[PDB]
Formats: structure tokens, C-alpha cells, sequence
């Protein structure tokens, strides 16, 4: 059988409306992308011993991103815009793992991406540490490609 | 030429003759051991160094 995917190897591409040029970030810590869909339970009158579960609606989750503070890119300049309320633009993502070669296995593809959350790591004067800060964007759709579904 | 009234004022001391007082009275022992001073530490660092 065919070798799972490790976790370690990813490329993180952004598309906003304001900038010119897609660019491409490298990131720490990529979260999780989850997706419910939110049933709900009905209980029937005269049948007590089996289930009834209606679906409704899907839920997505929040990418949240994890690098240190390096230089000003593209997008650290933009979440400053965006939570100085001086634009609202969004962004379509795409996330993509790689292979021992080069080779894209699975991709992501995340839709209307708004930047909703900045937050700096800690300073302390014994520590040994790079200052992370953490970044979270609220997307509306997402739609996974890939080989490796 | 050391004359050994100088051996009791330059020389070190050995080990081996004491004699441990216990109390009110004095008891013979082969050894003793741990007699030590010893103490904690406290620090602090702020950001500019």
C-alpha cells in the first residue's frame, strides 16, 4: 500500500485583490481545517429505540497561522490594514503538502479568506525563544483537491 | 630545619584524631560526615539586561 502523508512539508499561497503579485509565505504551524455539518435530533412519538438525525447546515472552521516575526511581508502588511479597518479585502488560499520530489499530494483551496485575529507572543527576559505571532482568518468556503484526499 | 612548633602553626590538619562531643559527654566514633553550609539562590532579569 501506498506511504501516508507526513506533516511537516507545506506551501501556503495568497491571493488578495489589493496586491498585484500572488505570493507564497512559509509558515510554523498551520492548524486544522475542520467541517461539520450540523444535524440535529428529532424524537418521534411512538418509536423509542432508534435515532433520527435532520441535516442542516455546514459549518467550517478558522485556519490559524503560526510564523515568527521576520521581516514585513505581504501579508503582515495587509492584517494591518484590515484590522485598521482601512480595507476589508479577502484573500483565496491555497495550501498544498509536498512530497519527497516536489509533488503537490493534497491541496486545499480555501475561499474569501478574512484576516479577523493578530496575536503577539510573549516577552520575557529569560526565555530563549523566537517571538511567534499568531494570525487567523475566517474563510467561507473550502474545497480539498489533491491525490491523497 | 622546621623545628615542629612551626608544623603546629604552618602545617595543615588531618583527618584522622577528633574526638565528638554529644551533648554532656563525649563518645567515640569511627566517622563523620556532612557538616556543610549550604544555601539557595535567588535571581532576576528584566528586558534590558
Amino acid at each position: 500500500m501506498s506511504t501516508p502523508a507526513v506533516s511537516h512539508r507545506f506551501l501556503v499561497n495568497f491571493l488578495f485583490n489589493n496586491i498585484p503579485n500572488p505570493f507564497d509565505i512559509a509558515f510554523q504551524r498551520i492548524s486544522g481545517l475542520s467541517r461539520t455539518l450540523e444535524v440535529s435530533q428529532h424524537r418521534e412519538g411512538g418509536e423509542n429505540v432508534r435515532n433520527l438525525w435532520l441535516a442542516e447546515q455546514v459549518n467550517h472552521g478558522s485556519l490559524v497561522l503560526e510564523r515568527g516575526v521576520m521581516n514585513a511581508s505581504p501579508l503582515t502588511l495587509q492584517f494591518d490594514r484590515v484590522l485598521r479597518r482601512e480595507s476589508t479585502q479577502w484573500a483565496n488560499v491555497v495550501i498544498m503538502l509536498l512530497n519527497e520530489l516536489s509533488l503537490p499530494v493534497t491541496t486545499w483551496t480555501l475561499s474569501h479568506a478574512l484576516p479577523v485575529r493578530w496575536q503577539m507572543g510573549d516577552l520575557d527576559a529569560g526565555s530563549n525563544q523566537v517571538l511567534i505571532n499568531t494570525l487567523e482568518l475566517r474563510y467561507q468556503d473550502m474545497r480539498m483537491l489533491g491525490v491523497k484526499l | 630545619a622546621i623545628t615542629a612548633d612551626d608544623i603546629a602553626v604552618q602545617y595543615p590538619i588531618p583527618t584522622y584524631r577528633f574526638i565528638v562531643t554529644l551533648g554532656d559527654e563525649q563518645v567515640p566514633f569511627t566517622s563523620a560526615s556532612g557538616l556543610d553550609i549550604n544555601f539557595d539562590t535567588i535571581e532576576y532579569r528584566d528586558g534590558t539586561g
